[PDB]
């Protein structure tokens, strides 16, 4: 188990049950003891939360033809913020928030995470990015770092193999059940969090 | 007994014969114990749809000779008795008038020991009021003897007293045309009696067995049994004066003939002197059978006075020979119960209570049924007969003869006899009975008039209001019964037309109601009833509203996550007038856009324009806010327009204030650009975007907060008026108007109580006007506090602060910005 201790966790729109920040530095601490990493936030719905962190991350029927089929998550949790809450209404029309996620994968296989410049889902970068994991796409056992569009923030990449192999735990970085839209607050994400948040030093030359 | 449909039908078609009551009671009083009685022994029961309780049907039949006692017009030996139910406890103001306005006659119980409580002194006073007859019951006289072992003199004196304090209140307050309504225990409208053991008699009752044994007419042998009267068992003669002629006492009739009697079986029995039992039993005739025989101590005594005196008896006795049937009363309670002109067609039809005339219905109130979550109508025919099928006029509250508010010309579906918890269907229902409707439940909240007259005014009004001013959060204490709270909630609010229960966005189980009492009763019986299981209940807080007071400072902007859409708007006020127009049908979303335009435009000062491009109202798609679509040529618009309504149903219901409802926001959509591609314009894009975009512009439209304001009636004797400003200055309420009833020291005060200022109203007005007055408070209407919510130290920001911090919200109100785009 990786969610230190406490009581059982679950996901509200109402915030996340039992997930305090101090609760979550014993969790990272715990997860460094055993030589995993913290790599990126990953936002998404609160049925898709509970999922991934107990079941853990799993893809499913992919288009194997899809070169850029992956577990996408971010550094900076302002660029994960925007994909925490669902994406269609419910039957009456409500539209709830969702939850932040922490992505951990064992140190072991940071050999395979990579960084460009260029901007990821398109052609252009396709190539590079192939030359970069020594093997054409899709990304399996490792992962690609880039800007999500020119200009914009950087979104991370792992393949599914990689993906299936993290840990997922909650952020103690809460949306907002009042403003699903918003963009994340700086001021409401954890100084204790920002802390435990630094990204591992990604390789830009192939290996 | 069991009677067929024709039977009832029968007995309902001789209304000289019927007799409409109920029972004032403090329920400490063997209120329920006595109305029981009588039900187990005249109920009416018929020879799969269940309802509430509301109205018990009585039979009783009398001698030719009986009949010929009353002092009213009848017909034939049977009579109809309908006992309508009454509340437990006088808080319930409003529907304790319901049940008395559908009244003619009155079985007010007193205590022996006690008296007239305050309480019943007070329900009293109101149904004199409506002009109802009492008639009197001293209850618990067993509690004398057994307990104070008072003697056959000092429990004269007590009645004596008792009956003289309770016609100090009917001569005080009856009215003058009535003529004199007080009760006279020697003219039979007064008995005595425990609903305990289940005796009690009346002097017309010891008056018909000493009839002959002195050899007179019992009109001057019950006369004697009361008040002053002796008879020398020496001199064996009658006389005026308690001596004899040396001056040796002389025990009254009352004393001699009734009081002793029963002392004695009390002190036979109660002492187990079995050798005198038998011979005093067999003296007054009563025949133990069989296995009462052994019987002994209360259990003895208990049957020995129910098979002398039957208490159900004597009460059936008094109701059949000097209540008013619904014939009597009806002439001259008319006038006083239609709104109309005192000669108009039917007013006059009410006080003949003519069945051939333009029908007149009162409906007091609506009661919950089995079939489904239907209700099922309960009053009075006052005029002309209600018959299945029967093709209506349903006037509501709003009403008025001149304009078409408040109507609904509908058929009515079937006619039912209130058999107390079953309904049995009757063709036709002629004036002066109680009956039941099925069929009205969606066009009558609670009160109103049927009528067939294109001219008929309403019948006094009883303000009922549905208005959700108070609520509180619900939550399972032990999670496992979470499901069965689930339930409850669907059932409670199924029970009840005035009664609500919803889901917050924050999750949480929401129940709100009519005021402070009407939402605690609700809350006890669900966590005993409807759920059964044990709940964690949040204080009590009142509804509040959130607007604006002008428009938005500068365009409001948003942008969907895509950043694809945007959508460009303005919030801007609503006139009052418009929003009552919406709250009172007037204004209708289901109307024809171009017809409500017509009226916005001509009666309320709109352009036509803007009033038909109306694109949703809300909350619940029908409240007082709305989205007007000011936009010029954007293509696809209208494909976003589900996503955009839906979007504001929720921005409406809940505000960025502090998560209470709008009130008279007007958001014109001035522009959007959306994506080319469906894919990217999806519910899940364009509903956060307006949503945001809504909040935006209310919150540079000036934002204000509206708190309710109840319109509290009080009935109350000129000595304790004082009582009433003295509690209102100190809740922030505002008189309206005083008034006194001509004859009467009962003044009926009227103001305005701001709804999060009642908390404890009624206990506090309890110790202040000794008791004596009689609170009747409705929702009245919005009042927008000048302070700025903005402002945590204003009165407004101290409402919304606490707020705030109770939803474990963030405790400063968001700027426009957070909610504009983050340019």
């Amino acid at each position: 188990e990786f969610l230190g201790d406490g009581g059982d966790v679950s996901f509200s729109t109402r915030g996340t049950q039992n997930w305090t920040v101090e609760r979550l530095l014993q969790a990272h601490r715990q997860l460094e003891e055993r030589g995993y990493v913290f790599v990126g936030y990953h936002g998404t719905f609160l049925e898709a939360a509970q999922s991934i962190v107990f079941g853990g991350v799993r893809a499913r029927s992919q288009d194997l033809d899809a070169i850029w089929r992956g577990f996408y998550i971010a550094g900076d949790p302002a660029l994960a913020y925007g994909y925490a809450q669902d994406q269609e209404p419910d039957a009456r029309g409500r539209i709830r928030n969702g939850a932040l996620l922490r992505v951990y994968v064992p140190r072991s296989s940071l050999p395979g995470f990579y960084r460009t410049s260029l901007t990821l889902a398109a052609p252009e970068a396709a190539g590079e990015v192939e030359r970069l994991i020594g093997h054409p796409l899709p990304l399996r056992l490792d992962a690609i770092t880039g800007p999500e569009e020119e200009g914009g923030r950087l979104e991370t990449i792992l393949g599914w193999p990689l993906a299936e192999r993290t840990v997922v735990i909650p952020s103690a970085i809460p949306t907002d059940p009042r403003n699903v839209g918003g963009d994340l607050d700086p001021s409401s994400i954890p100084d204790k969090e920002q802390a435990i948040s630094a990204l591992p030093d990604y390789a830009s030359q192939p290996g | 007994v069991a009677f067929t449909v024709d039977q009832m039908r029968s007995l309902m078609d001789k209304v000289t014969n019927v007799r409409n009551m109920s029972v004032i009671a403090h329920v400490d009083h063997g209120k329920s114990t006595l109305t029981d009685s009588l039900v187990q022994r005249a109920g009416i029961i018929s020879a799969g749809i269940t309802i509430k309780s509301t109205a018990i049907s009585l039979y009783s039949e009398m001698s030719d000779e009986d009949v010929k006692e009353i002092k009213q017009k009848t017909d034939g030996n049977s009579f109809l008795i309908n006992l309508i139910d009454s509340p437990g406890h006088v808080d319930f103001s409003s529907e304790v008038t319901a049940a008395l306005r559908v009244t003619d006659g009155a079985l007010v119980v007193v205590d022996t020991i006690e008296g007239v409580c305050v309480q019943t002194e007070t329900v009293l006073r109101q149904a004199l009021g409506e002009r109802i007859k009492p008639v009197v019951v001293i209850n618990k006289v067993d509690r004398a003897l057994l307990e104070l072992q008072v003697s056959k003199e000092d429990l004269y004196q007590t009645f004596a007293r008792t009956v003289e304090s309770v016609n100090v209140i009917v001569s005080t307050y009856a009215d003058e045309v009535l003529g004199d309504v007080q009760v006279y225990p020697a003219r039979g409208t007064v008995a005595f009696g425990s609903g305990l053991h289940g005796w009690a008699f009346t002097i017309r009752q010891f008056a018909t067995r000493y009839a002959k044994k002195f050899g007179v007419d019992k009109a001057k042998m019950m006369d004697r049994l009361w008040g002053d009267s002796f008879f020398n068992p020496k001199t064996k003669k009658w006389t005026n004066k308690d001596t004899d002629a040396e001056g040796k006492p002389l025990e009254r009739a009352f004393n001699m003939f009734i009081l002793d009697p029963i002392f004695r079986l009390f002190t036979a029995i109660m002492n187990f002197k079995k050798d005198e039992i038998p011979v005093l039993l067999e003296k007054l005739e009563i025949v133990l059978k069989g296995d009462e025989k052994d019987l002994e101590g209360k259990a003895l005594l208990k049957v020995v006075m129910r098979k002398f005196l039957p208490a159900a008896d004597a009460l059936l006795e008094m109701i059949v020979l000097h209540l008013p049937s619904p014939v009597t009363a009806q002439a001259y309670r008319a006038e006083q119960l239609y709104e109309g002109p005192a000669d108009d067609a039917n007013c006059i039809a009410i006080k003949n209570c003519d069945p051939k005339a333009d029908l007149m219905l009162y409906v007091s109130k609506m009661v919950p049924t089995s079939d489904k979550g239907r209700f099922y109508a309960f009053g009075r025919v006052f005029a002309g007969t209600v018959k299945s099928g029967q093709k209506v006029r349903i006037q509501g509250p709003n009403y008025v003869p001149g304009k078409k508010d408040d109507l609904f010309i509908k058929a009515i579906q079937r006619v039912v006899l209130m058999m107390g918890r079953f309904v049995e269907p009757i063709d036709d229902c002629p004036a002066g009975n109680i009956i039941g409707l099925v069929g009205i439940d969606q066009f009558l909240l609670k009160t109103g008039t049927l009528t067939t007259s294109e001219t008929a005014h309403n019948m006094k009004v009883m303000k009922f209001s549905v208005s959700p001013v108070v609520q509180v959060a619900v939550e399972v204490k032990n999670a496992n019964d979470l499901p069965k709270l689930v339930e409850g909630l669907k059932r409670l609010s199924k029970s009840d037309p005035c009664v609500l229960t919803y889901m917050s966005e924050s999750g949480e189980h929401i129940v709100a109601g009519t005021g402070e009492l009407h939402l605690e009763i609700c809350l006890q019986d669900l966590e005993h009833d409807h759920a059964g299981v044990p709940l964690k209940i949040s204080p009590p807080v009142v509804a509040y509203r959130e607007t604006v007071e002008s428009e938005s400072s500068q365009t409001a902007l948003s942008k969907s996550p895509n950043k694809h859409n945007r959508i460009y708007l303005k919030a801007e006020p609503i006139d009052e007038e418009v929003s009552l127009a919406i709250e009172n049908g007037i204004i209708n979303p289901r109307d024809d856009f171009k017809a409500r335009a017509r009226i916005m435009a001509d009666d309320y000062g709109w352009d036509v324009t803007d009033a038909r491009k109306i694109w949703c109202f809300g909350p619940d798609g029908n409240g007082p806010n709305l989205v007007i679509d000011q936009t010029k040529a954007v293509q696809y618009l209208h494909e976003i327009k589900d996503s955009v309504v839906a979007a504001f149903q929720w921005a409406t219901k809940e505000g960025p204030i502090f998560g209470e409802e709008m009130r008279s926001v007007r958001v014109n959509i001035l522009d959007v650009t959306l994506h080319a591609d469906a894919i990217h314009r999806g519910g899940g894009q364009i509903i956060p975007t307006m949503r945001r975009a809504t909040y935006a512009g209310f919150l540079l439209a000036d934002p204000k907060i509206q708190e309710p304001v109840f319109l509290v009636e009080i009935q109350c004797p000129e000595q304790a008026v004082g009582g009433i400003y003295s509690v209102l200055n100190k809740k922030r309420g505002q008189v309206v108007s005083e008034e006194q009833r001509p004859g009467t020291p009962l003044f009926t005060v009227k103001a305005y109580l701001p709804v999060n200022e009642s908390f404890g109203f009624t206990g506090e007005l309890r110790q202040a006007t000794g008791g004596q007055a009689f609170p009747q408070m409705v929702f009245d209407h919005w009042s927008t506090l000048g302070s700025d919510p903005l402002d945590p130290t204003s009165k407004a920001g101290e409402i919304v602060l606490a707020a705030r911090k109770r939803h474990g919200m963030k405790e400063e109100v968001p700027g426009w910005q957070e909610y504009y785009d983050k340019l």
